[PDB]
């Protein structure tokens, strides 16, 4: 009823403690990491962008910051006497040379009035600034993203800037934050402007994925986290060294994303997760030890047993003719610390400090020991041959922690995560079946409205006439189904008199294609090529 | 070059389309689909687990999902969230992305309303403060007590005003709060290339798969095709003059006499002597003051003998003549 | 002597992007002379190095991606994921406005990357590219 | 190599002694026939496309058996590289991965899988739908298990 009107306000557990026990805990120390290169990018700035005294004193400081996201914030000194203002400037507000000047002198007036307790907002204001304000001037340029301003416009800014350096009571500072690529930006520039920029540059690299020094750290305090409790399976692990291979910016919030998600479908299915503290072995039930029977690693070793021990009367007893002995031979195996997690903490500060070797992914030393490959983990320094066998773990094959793992056997975050897009849909559209399980008769008989092209739709040409193709929709529809269906109301009359007409089923047809290929549109699938003619259209979706 | 046209089609006019549509997404498949929305329904309290962690829940998959995303948000969710949490229930704000005068000042304006004005944020309204202005929401916001005060819905996320670029940066700002549940819809086969990692980043989406096959009302009434001229000046005829339509009926005789094209026109000096044949126009100038009436409504063409042409096709003109001219 | 003879105003980057994104860039640089009249009998799965790049438009991208990548690859969200990734990088932009690129309307590509950069990266990834740029 | 013989015609008592030995009921056999008078006309080999569609189906109707036995979806296969002569497996799975997409745009298998039953269809649109309580594959599931179970333990005592 209302919805063609926008934006329209209205106004209308034993398992899941134990996860919020851990989940917090865990992040903890998730943000004290965050704050911490929060704490290294302001400090790092902050050092270089002072002391550096020239001797020409005729020129600004440049810094370029690359790798950096776009998104770095700066503090500054209060550093009495003067003030000292930042000014950001988007390639959104970088239209040409005039509103990048004009919104920018406006951006730090405000923020000069604000610290002083009528004027224009061009150059006027930088030489009286000791007048109009007292004490001097040290501005700094945020420039966000860089690489998507025309240079042109950049290169006639800076020298705009070139005419306020002879008034000596103003010092200027320019922060380029790029995305990447410093070679390119020495491309684009007029050559008579690098030579300007190239009195005192500074290229400090800002990076998110520098040598490791936190993605091996983030996974680290999240073994810790989820210590003699869990275990982390070899075919998980594998996920997390490709996919986020596949993202060169942002490992850190990832890592985090794909690991607490990973952590949720743990807590949600899993009924053995309540006893990962032996407090709760009260809560032990029949349907507890019902479904400890299907774990692999339970029926192995009981293969193992009776071949070990062909006296199988034993066997046989402690199995669910006993239900006492038979959850004792459960808890045996209970409180299995798995120093795998141990044994890394043990080789990670080694090789970091006694080596001292930074160029390594802890994640996959986690999964080099997993399988034993923590031999062929180390050659690739050759400075852990006097320490291979002190540094050495062979992974033993663990009992019972299959029922304490996480892996995408199910291929459900490969799914819920990283979802196959276009395949997906592709597969919605040409099956249907699996998907959808008086009038269903005919549903029975007749595919649904949006599919039944489709299979000729891939059948048709790369450009293809729009009434041909309705000529062969119209073969797949059959004739005396849809005369059953236009005539099964009797309750409605409008409907009716279309119902008896003689041509209803060709006048029907045309109606329900032009229900389905409009409804192609907001899909994208078929573009309507050259509008106000829209005889034939193009296909521009695939099967892959 | 022999093509079939769909001006040679037999049409069907607006009530008649409208209403044995109407029959059809309403009678097609209606046992199988509620047999689907049953099935997913048990998937409503894991949605509400996750989105406790601020995750940006997103809704992908073919047919329209407007009616299970008004489902899921306003009856099941907002509710079930104000009575875990201990008064009126959570404030739902539904974005129609299918709606193109979407703008970001406008909702933004709603949003801050919606939000608590703590403090004089007007003082910082200035000239673009927008990002300035969230991103003073953002960091006072990262030090609250960690509670959802607020679900937004936007259907239709790949629409014609949402999908502009500085709407969904300013909508990747909000997805970072924690204390806002951002679930929203797209259609589009295209759909991922509107983000890269900066976005996700801020945005953490999941993905689930919703397929009902539905016929999207709603999204079909602002889309249109040649539906929705040979149509246009069907309906002028139905009220003018007697005369014109005496006028039009010469002219669509000799016109079809010969695809309705320019040969089979006429030239003007004869067809002013065929309407003064009849008794009809007077001179040229009185012919053409009632044709320019013809013309301002663009309901015939000329080339060049004087060839004026109506510009419909063979099959039209006579369902003109038999239909509304007789 | 050794400053007299070189000039030191220069303050060759192998570039950050992943390997997904880096075959993105291999096949975005074939259109600079590869017509449609000619990719696909050369690229079955049965010169312009000086001149102005061309102008592409989508899915032909996954058209020449789908063939030179080492069946074995499916899913495609972290694909879609690294092109607006490269869009911010400005080495393959719009020709139109920056506004309304995504939803298929008419909008066409163009990379921006000369051909050494493209070289590199081809060895960079061990993928070989002078065979298939033939005058 | 029997298969890589192309260019032979499979008479209609031909196909129909290639489906009687595989157990296919008479829903299916006519069915076979019919597909193949479909294909007769714009095939391009035909020993390929005329053993790719029986495998398919005799995994999708012998399902009640080859979910409850791993084992006998070796022996069908294996009992066609016999009858068939072929090299080795390899070349016969990249036969039935072929056609089975070229058969997903057609009318029958979407009845054949409804019109059976046979899929599992519960799993499927939990799979596809992204559910948190799907099954996940690091077990064997219950009933196999107790397959296991009542198979060893009788085998046991």
């Amino acid at each position: 009823a209302d919805a063609q009107r926008s934006h329209y306000t209205v106004y209308p557990e034993k398992r899941w403690e134990l996860y919020h026990q851990l989940h917090s805990h865990f992040h903890d120390q998730v943000d004290h990491i965050i704050d911490n290169i929060e704490a290294d990018l302001k400090a790092e700035i902050s050092d270089l962008l002072y002391s550096e005294t020239t001797q020409k004193r005729r020129c600004f400081n440049t810094i370029f910051l690359l790798g950096s996201d776009s998104t770095t914030k700066i503090e500054l000194k209060d550093e009495s006497s003067r003030y000292n203002v930042l000014i950001e400037l988007t390639p959104k507000e970088s239209p040409n040379v005039r509103m990048m000047l004009r919104r920018s002198m406006y951006k730090l007036y405000s923020a000069a009035d604000a610290e002083e307790h009528d004027v224009s907002y061009d150059l006027s204001l930088v030489e009286n600034f000791k007048r109009l304000f007292g004490k001097d001037l040290a501005m700094v340029f945020n420039f966000k993203d860089v690489d998507s301003i025309n240079f042109n416009t950049l290169d006639n800014f800076i020298i705009l800037l070139k005419s306020a350096f002879k008034y000596d009571h103003v010092k200027i500072s320019l922060i380029f934050n790029i995305n990447t690529n410093l070679s390119n930006i020495e491309k684009n520039l007029r050559q008579s402007t690098i030579r300007l920029l190239k009195r005192n540059y500074h290229k400090l690299d800002v990076s998110s994925n520098k040598g490791f020094k936190y993605g091996n750290q983030i996974f680290q305090s999240f073994l810790d986290t989820v210590d003699g409790k869990l275990n982390l399976s070899d075919r998980f692990v594998e996920f997390i060294l490709s996919k986020m291979a596949n993202n060169t910016n942002h490992n850190l919030q990832l890592l985090t994303k794909m690991l607490d998600y990973s952590l949720m479908s743990y807590f949600f299915q899993n009924a053995f997760s309540v006893f990962i503290d032996p407090v709760n072995v009260d809560f032990l039930n029949d349907d507890y030890l019902k479904i400890l029977s299907r774990c692999p690693t339970f029926m192995f070793f009981v293969e193992g047993l009776i071949k070990q021990h062909a006296p199988a009367d034993e066997i046989l007893s402690l199995l669910t003719n006993k239900n006492r002995g038979l959850e004792e031979f459960f808890v045996e195996f209970l409180v299995r610390e798995n120093p795998i997690n141990g044994h890394a903490k043990f080789v990670a500060r080694f090789l970091e400090e006694e080596l001292n070797i930074t160029n390594f992914n802890l994640i996959e030393l986690y999964h080099n020991l997993l399988i034993g490959k923590l031999d062929s983990y180390l050659d690739r320094w050759s400075a852990c041959k006097e320490y291979k066998d002190r540094l050495h773990f062979e992974p033993i094959d663990t009992i019972f922690q299959e029922l304490f793992t996480l892996d995408n056997r199910s291929g459900l975050l490969t799914q819920s995560i990283f979802p196959s897009y276009k395949s997906n849909i592709e597969d919605n559209l040409l099956s249907w079946e699996q998907v959808l399980p008086l009038s269903g008769d005919l549903d029975k008989i007749m595919a649904p409205v949006l599919g039944q092209l489709f299979k000729l739709y891939r059948e048709a040409n790369m450009t293809i006439n729009i009434y041909d193709f309705y000529i062969a929709f119209r073969e797949t529809l059959p004739k005396e189904e849809i005369l059953n269906f236009i005539r099964k109301d009797p309750s409605n009359t409008k409907l009716l008199e279309l119902a008896e007409t003689p041509d209803a089923f060709d006048k029907v047809a045309l109606i329900l294609f032009m229900q389905a290929i409009f409804a192609f549109e907001n899909m994208g699938l078929i573009k309507f090529q050259s509008t106000k003619s829209y005889d034939l259209v193009e296909k521009c979706v695939w099967r892959g | 070059k022999s093509r079939h046209t769909m001006s040679m089609a037999p049409d069907v006019t607006r009530e008649e389309f409208s209403l044995v549509s109407n029959f059809f997404n309403e009678n097609f498949q209606k046992r199988p689909r509620q047999k689907l929305f049953e099935i997913q329904k048990k998937m409503f309290p894991q949605y509400w687990f996750e989105l406790t962690q601020g995750f940006s829940l997103l809704f992908y998959g073919v047919g329209s999902k407007r009616n299970f995303l008004e489902e899921f948000a306003i009856d099941y969710l907002s509710p079930k969230i104000a009575y875990s949490q201990l008064v009126n229930s959570i404030p739902c704000l539904i974005l129609n992305g299918y709606n193109p005068s979407c703008n970001y000042r406008d909702v933004f304006k709603e949003i801050t309303d919606l939000l608590v004005p703590a403090e004089l944020t007007r003082s910082e309204t200035k000239g673009n403060h927008v990002i300035l202005q969230i991103q003073k929401m953002i960091d006072f916001y990262k030090n609250q007590p960690l509670d959802i005060k607020l679900i937004l819905v936007v259907h239709n996320l790949d629409g014609p005003s949402i999908r502009k670029n500085t709407f969904q940066t300013m909508l990747s700002f909000l997805s970072v709060i924690r204390q806002i549940a951002i679930v929203a819809s797209t259609d589009h086969i295209y759909a991922p290339l509107l983000w890269d990692n900066m976005k996700a980043q801020n945005y953490n989406f999941v993905f689930h798969d919703i397929s009902n096959f539905e016929p999207s009302t709603v999204e079909s009434t602002f889309q249109d095709v040649m539906k929705m001229g040979a149509e246009g000046a069907k309906y002028v005829l139905q009220s003018l003059t007697v005369n014109s339509k005496k006028m039009y009926k010469l002219l669509i005789e000799t016109q079809m006499q010969n695809r309705g094209t320019q040969r089979t026109g006429v030239e003007l000096k004869l067809f002013n002597h065929l309407c003064a044949a009849d008794f009809i126009a007077s001179n040229e100038i009185a012919l053409r003051s009632m044709l320019r009436e013809f013309i301002e409504h663009k309901m015939a063409n000329i080339t060049k003998m004087e060839i004026i042409w109506v510009p419909y096709t063979y099959a039209e003109l006579e369902k003109l003549l038999k239909t509304v001219l007789n | 002597i050794k400053l007299f003879l070189s000039t030191d105003d220069n303050l060759s980057q192998t570039y950050d992007l992943s390997i997904i994104s880096k075959y993105l860039l291999i096949a975005s640089y074939i259109c600079s002379y590869l017509e449609p009249r000619y990719d696909a009998s050369i690229f079955s799965r049965k010169n312009p190095r000086y001149l102005q790049p061309s102008l592409f438009a989508i899915e032909r991208l996954l058209a020449i991606f789908q063939a030179i990548f080492p069946s074995l690859m499916k899913a495609n969200i972290e694909v879609f994921q690294n092109l607006s990734e490269l869009h911010t990088l400005k080495l393959i932009a719009t020709t139109m406005n920056k506004n309304i690129d995504y939803l298929s309307p008419k909008v066409r590509w163009k990379v921006n990357v000369p051909w050494e950069i493209i070289k590199e990266i081809s060895e960079s990834v061990h993928f070989n590219i002078s065979d298939y740029f033939s005058d | 190599s029997l298969l890589v013989k192309k260019y032979c015609k499979m008479t209609t008592e031909e196909i129909i002694r290639l489906c009687n030995d595989f157990e296919l009921p008479r829903e299916v056999a006519y069915k076979i026939v019919d597909e193949y008078n479909i294909n007769a006309s714009r095939l391009v080999c035909p020993w390929q496309l005329v053993c790719g569609l029986v495998l398919n189906c005799t995994f999708i109707v012998f399902n009640e058996r080859r979910r409850k036995d791993p084992r006998i979806d070796h022996f069908i296969v294996s009992k066609m590289c016999s009858l068939m002569l072929t090299s080795k497996v390899d070349d016969v799975i990249e036969c039935v991965k072929l056609v089975k997409e070229l058969i997903i745009g057609e009318k029958w298998f979407r009845d054949l899988q409804i019109r059976y039953d046979d899929f599992r269809y519960d799993e499927i649109i939990f799979r596809k739908l992204g559910s948190m309580l799907q099954t996940t594959n690091i077990l064997v599931t219950d009933d196999q298990y107790n397959i296991w179970k009542k198979r060893i333990e009788m085998d046991l005592a």
